[PDB]
RNA sequence: AUGCCCCGAAACCCCCGGGCUACACGCGCGCUACAAUGGGCGGGACAAUGGGACCCGACCUCGAAAGGGGAAGGGAAUCCCCUAAACCCGCCCUCAGUUCGGAUCGCGGGCUGCAACUCGCCCGCGUGAAGCUGGAAUCCCUAGUACCCGCGUGUCAUCAUCGCGC
RNA sequence: UUAAUUGGAUUCAACGCCGGGAACCUCACCGGGGGCGACGGCAGGAUGAAGGCCAGGCUGAAGGUCUUGCCGGACGCGCCGAGAGGAGGUGCAUGGCCGCCGUCAGCUCGUACCGUGAGGCGUCCACUUAAGUGUGGUAACGAGCGAGACCCGCGCCCCCAGUUGC
């Protein structure tokens, strides 16, 4: 077709797979998924939490993992790896499902706020948002900002240099929607 | 020798010439006369979309914009030089197309 | 005797109404079939993975 | 599962054709006879009587 | 995506046909346009962004044409669309509701699809309407912008006087 | 007006807006023909199918429907819990995303100080700038988001590279 089209057509597959992936491991607890591309075989390194779910309990997920990536990728030969997660912290994708969880209980806006905002900037950040969209478990809607470092600045410059994680978590009443933004140091 | 170009169209600033003057560093197992990175133009995609889902009233959509720059290396040499070069291509980032002639 | 058979035969093969995205699942939104196969609503989020990038 | 049909003939002692047997699925199979019409329920053809 | 509630031969599911453009009108947003500062006819000087393998289509033949037939190259600074249009010189016209203007419609035909009366576009021949400079009132823009001219792209079988862009 | 002209939007912040594709499709809407309910549970099993079928009679198509004669092998209708599906209802229940007021100069905090308190001060004052921008004064001293510089392109020169160039 064309060389300028080829950005296209293969970092489209690398999307299919994140939207996938996060949802179905959140049995371990999902983070991220470093896939390697290679005409010789796509080599996706999932990052989870707790490794045995991920491999299963006899290749029972391992199986599953094969034959999800043929349907969307044009390598055939996929190979699996997991590494572990070993900050959750440093990461974006792991405390928005961390403050997820909290929220899931009932544990209120502020006193999981110690767990996700006083302990993220401890392990190192230039800069930590947590944002939650929602109704705030009301009747009507509204938001609330809390803010630490630099990660808004002036400019694209310094807000699009982030490390950036969105969960869901759901209520029986609604949904309350779930922002994390870490920006690491640098 | 075979001639052949060695066309690479990348999506980043800095990986083009870093991947056309350190490719002449994967490409050399035998010896090789090799031409300096000649660039040809950047081929520009638009594709524009409405951000708005409504569309009402006043709106402003973006524009995007994806440059896709392309350099050319002719280089003559054994077979034993190409197959250096397609053999190992990267993560994509960087595209490689092999054209061959004698 | 027995029950009737019944089969999708509709003529989906040009136009809007042949089209739809993998992403969303519909094409009610105004659609981009060059280069990729997704909506304008999954270009809002998609965009820089391709490496389209939002800056003039 | 079932209920209700059958339509084989039982003979004594002998043998009998009910009907005819289809040509296309050899002998088991056999022909709706409705005056010179050929039905058959195995795969489901129309036949003439030949 | 999702709280809640309802629906279960159904507010589901399959299919053919219809309508969203119906129309005495009113309002929103555009376009064409009212002729001699002109049109026709002819000739000569000029593009740019982009897109392109059941796709762009060189070139060659038949058709005024819509289109068809044969066929080269090209998955692209390397081939194709592709020569832009405004522009200018000479002649012809002799300044009318028309040789303006394209409404509506007849007959002939092309193309897609199961099919274009209702709701497609395009051509040739005939038809040639309203309109002849706009009341109250109202809108846009600050420089490579506005005034003004064409071209490409999108969606995509098809409706563009649209949308994005040059 | 029509069988229906599907729905939303409806002052700015609705009206070439979702529709930057509107003959069936699309499609939600309308009209007519047929029809499925998972997974367990419930009576049923070979007493044959859930599936199939000539020929006319009927359907826009389907032994679908009837008269009529007839097969291959074997589990599911019906419902009751309870799912898939609904372009099914509610955006004054929401996520996500967007419009506008506003590419605005605003909007906050800590300690101190003042005041019973709400709060005030600082963020006022003079000068200055597109900017709560900067300077001097001051019962205050500093900090954050916004905006500037930051990111991208556009101009002129040098150098490298050369099938664009000739």
């Amino acid at each position: 077709m064309a060389i300028e089209r080829y950005f296209i057509r293969e970092a489209v597959r690398e999307m299919l797979i994140d939207e996938f992936l996060e949802k179905e491991l959140r049995r371990a607890g999902y983070g991220g998924l470093d896939i390697k591309k290679t005409p010789l075989g796509t080599k996706v390194i999932i990052f989870a939490a707790n490794p045995g779910y991920v491999i299963g309990r006899g290749g029972r997920r391992i199986r599953e993992l094969t034959r999800i990536l043929e349907k969307q990728f044009g390598l055939e030969n996929p190979q699996i790896e997991v590494e572990e997660i070993k900050n959750p912290y440093l990461n974006a994708k792991v405390q928005a499902v961390r403050l997820a969880q909290a929220l899931e209980r009932g544990i209120h806006f502020r006193r999981a706020a110690y767990a996700a905002l006083r302990a993220i900037m401890n392990n190192g950040a230039r800069g930590v948002e947590i944002r939650l969209s929602g109704k705030l478990t009301g009747e009507r809607a509204k938001s609330i900002r809390f803010y630490q470092g630099y990660l808004a600045k002036v400019g694209n410059p310094a807000e699009t240099l982030v490390s950036k994680g969105y969960a869901q978590a759901l209520l029986k009443l609604g949904v309350i929607g779930v922002k994390v933004a870490i920006m690491p140091p640098g | 020798m075979q001639k052949a170009r060695i066309k690479i169209a990348s999506t980043n600033v800095r990986s083009l010439d870093e991947v056309a003057n350190q490719i002449k560093q994967i490409a050399e197992r035998t010896g090789v006369r090799m031409s300096g990175p000649i660039p040809l133009p950047t081929k520009r995609i638009r594709i524009t979309t409405r951000k708005s889902p409504d569309g009402e009233g006043s709106a402003t959509f973006d524009r995007w914009e994806l440059r896709v720059h392309k350099r050319l290396i002719d280089i003559e040499a054994d077979e034993r030089a190409m197959r250096q070069i397609m053999r190992i291509r990267v993560p994509e980032d960087v595209t490689i197309e092999i054209e061959l002639i004698s | 005797m027995a029950k009737a058979d019944y089969n999708k035969r509709k003529p989906r093969k040009f136009g809007k109404g042949a089209r739809r995205c993998i992403r969303c699942g519909q094409y009610g939104p105004i659609i981009r079939i060059q280069g990729l196969m997704l909506c304008r609503h999954c270009f809002r989020e998609v965009a820089p993975k391709l490496g389209f990038r939002k800056y003039e | 599962m079932g209920q209700k049909w059958k339509l084989y003939e039982i003979k004594d002692g002998k043998v009998i054709r009910k009907n005819k047997f289809c040509p296309r699925c050899g002998p088991g199979v056999f022909m709706a006879d409705h005056g010179d019409r050929w039905a058959c329920g195995k795969c489901g053809y129309t036949e003439w009587k030949k």
